């Protein structure tokens, strides 16, 4: 009651205001927590008021971040996981909650292991003496790097998503590890693109055709390695998929302040300039080789049977 | 012959109605009177007159679907289908931006629809329709679109490859799909893909379930003879096809063959 | 105006001859009659009629090369003019093999002179001419070539991505040619050359030399409006194009460039 609308208020004025948490699992691990909050002390008498009430609840948290996917997916992976019990014991007002309960620990036990599985198949991809390149900073990439280089030695191209340098952070935490790491910028992607073997990149959400919006500055790379015929690995867990296509909708990229590409003592001159930072970009699902999930590794061309998998077609407009 | 004069009463009663709808309501007209399914048998023997790939294909998937319910089967059949187009303008009307530059190949009720579907949700854009001219059906589908108050131009045959750069979705509605993707259509489809690949465009593919062919060419003459007949019939990669629009969803050109393994033939 | 008469009178009597021919010839009409030079200058500046390339691009050529023997220069000019065509021929004819399947454009008389070369030196092949309809010129284009006793076979206009696998060759007579190996002609010139560079066929052009325009178009509406004027004008980009068949040899598309710097203009 109290505390309940307390917690969402609080996570809807920290979805508004900026990235909290930092990492994505860490998001995903408290959207599971507040979905099984929100059922465990509540009252219904149907399913389908609880599908309306978790609709409604949703609608609150994708107007709050808009470009943050994941809380939205996750609710609609929840709002399946219902459905299909709901389905189940149709063919039940505390077995449908309990099931709900143990439905809900099974996909935390599911999500705990999913940089787990990508790190145990990291193998199969990574040979020895390989030139590697990475944009931004995702703890996936750089854990898979740091489990493919305890056997084999290799290199790795950090190429830095540069409206805030947060991939130096990734390249200190690499070269703590050991894989002869190199820092060059944005502007230095296809000048380097001739000694690149593979790309090997996060993303922030998959898309329904296969499309991914990631740190920005990836579709030139995503270019310049569809010109240079180099694969493209996107080690990308199972809940930053969603059913939002490109086109539909409005509000893809995320636009942040101007600070950080023109600063505020730049004079005169701010007054009669428009600077747009936006920190994600598009990314078509053709520049895109090969997708690594905890699952198993799938095609781009395969994105859509994940998504008939994991969600329902009557709640993409959520 | 009174299937094809049953044929011809239901395709000319409505221009508007496509031809694969009216055969598969005369399939469901010799099953009204086993013996249904032996005179149903005869007329789709019988029906050996239009050379489309849409009437073909939604015969033999009525002659799976089909294989005392088999009337009710085709009578939710046809239900599906009748409500297919309203599925097919709602799901595939809200990729048009505001301000763009429409590219259409030659007449077809489904971009029809999708382009009354996309002004009905307060859209303003451009259309050039190619003329497209063995005969002139482009010049009917600028007049139909110029009744619907869109601002539309006659577009000569020749000028795809002109206009390409300023038009930034290719929008075709297709008459045939085979398995991996790729479109059976009219004959300057192939070109305009091969023009919006060089030039990087998307091109859509606006077409329902019921035109899923089990066929598979490699090249132009890999189609059958048979649907060709100054050939009226070409076929388009589906590497140069982004997106797919049917009544399942949105979906990419490998979803057709993962709809055709499901659905056996 | 004498001029406009003179040049009809030149260019009606014969109608296998070209229009920048007789511009020129009209040129050193008045150049017989300083006051010659004025005269010129007048009726150059009184020539806008044609809407072609050619024309225009001679005539600037014209007025750089006679820059009292200017009447003997234009003489020898338009002797080299008149004696380009057989070099063509002689210079393009020697690539066509023995059964080899020729794609054409539509009418003009310098692919008709290499067919016809190619026929004298006991050549057996098929061509395919697109009937690039804003007006049936590919028509006269198969009659021309049909009285030439030759297999002809008239292709729809949009047809050009449907026969471009068994095409062997591109070879394909264009109007104009801008500096850098990009050629200006008929609209149906550029959706040729794309499904030509997605089939990996060489696309061949067979111009003289006259036809060398200090112009640079990126786009399809770079192109000058005057000669736009349903546009009968694309532009063809050099990276489409194999090689240029002109009266200093058979060039590179980097060799028009070279010319034309050390022509300056």
């Amino acid at each position: 009651g109290s505390e309940l609308s307390e917690r969402i208020e609080s996570f809807v004025e920290t979805l508004k205001r900026g990235g909290g948490p930092r990492s994505s699992e860490e998001m995903a691990r408290e959207t599971l927590g507040l979905l099984r909050q929100i059922i465990t002390d509540h009252r219904w008498s149907n399913a389908g008021e609880l599908m309306e009430l978790i609709r409604r609840e949703g609608r609150r948290m994708t107007a709050a971040q808009p470009s943050e996917t994941t809380v939205g997916n996750m609710v609609r992976r929840v709002l399946k996981i219902i459905r299909e019990e709901y389905g189940r014991l149709h063919g039940h007002y505390a077995q449908l909650q309990s099931n709900i309960i143990e439905a809900i620990n099974e996909l935390l036990v599911e999500l705990e292991g999913t940089m787990e599985n990508i790190a145990a198949q990291a193998l199969e991809h990574i040979h020895s003496n390989e030139v590697i390149m990475t944009i931004g900073f995702s703890r996936t990439v750089e854990a898979f790097l740091k489990e493919a280089a305890r056997k084999r030695k290799f290199h790795v191209i950090v190429a830095e998503c540069a409206p805030f340098c947060q991939g130096h952070e990734m390249a200190v935490n690499l070269s703590k590890a050991g894989i002869e790491t190199t820092v060059m910028t944005d502007a230095a992607i296809f000048a380097v693109m001739s000694r690149v073997n593979k790309v090997i990149i996060g993303t922030k959400t998959i898309l329904a055709n296969g499309a991914l919006r990631a740190v920005t500055g990836t579709h030139t790379l995503a270019l310049a390695a569809k010109h240079h015929s180099t694969p493209l690995i996107v080690c990308a867990p199972m809940f930053k998929l969603s059913p939002q296509f490109p086109n539909e909708e409005d509000s893809f990229h995320k636009f942040v302040a101007p600070e950080e590409v023109l600063p505020f003592t730049e004079g005169d001159i701010l007054e009669k300039v428009s600077v747009h930072c936006p920190v994600f970009d598009y990314v078509p699902p053709e520049l895109i080789t090969l997708f690594i999930s905890n699952i198993g590794g799938n095609a781009p061309s395969y994105i859509y049977r994940l998504m008939s998998e994991l969600y329902h077609p009557d709640d993409h407009v959520l | 012959k009174e299937l094809i004069e049953y044929f011809k009463s239901q395709m000319k009663e409505d221009p508007d109605m496509a031809s694969a709808v009216a055969a598969i309501r005369t399939l469901l007209e010799f099953l009204k009177r086993g013996l249904r399914a032996n005179l149903t048998s005869a007329i789709e023997t019988l029906c050996g007159v239009d050379s489309s790939v849409a009437v073909s294909s939604g015969g033999e998937l009525f002659l799976r679907f089909i294989s005392k319910i088999m009337i009710e089967r085709g009578e939710l059949f046809l239900r599906r289908i009748s409500l297919s187009r309203n599925k097919i303008a709602d799901l595939c009307h809200t990729f048009i931006k505001d301000g763009a530059t429409i590219l259409t190949h030659a007449y077809s009720r489904v971009v029809l629809r999708v382009l009354e579907a996309a002004v009905a949700a307060k859209k303003r854009f451009s259309v050039y329709v190619t003329e497209s001219q063995p005969d002139l059906s482009g010049k009917k589908m600028a007049k139909a679109l110029c009744h619907l108050n869109v601002p539309v131009t006659v577009v000569l045959d020749a000028a795809v490859g002109y206009i390409m750069e300023k038009a930034d979705l290719v929008i075709v509605g297709a008459e045939g799909v085979v398995e991996n993707g790729g479109i059976i259509n009219k004959i300057g489809t192939n070109q305009m893909a091969v023009c919006a690949k060089a030039q990087n465009k998307p091109f859509y593919v606006v077409a329902e379930s019921f035109k899923f062919v089990r066929l598979f060419p490699l090249n132009q003459q890999d189609v059958p003879d048979k649907f060709k007949y100054h050939p009226w019939v070409d076929y388009t990669a589906p590497s140069l096809i982004t997106l797919l629009f049917t009544d399942l969803g949105v979906l990419t050109p490998s979803a057709v063959s993962d709809e055709l393994i499901k659905l056996y033939l």
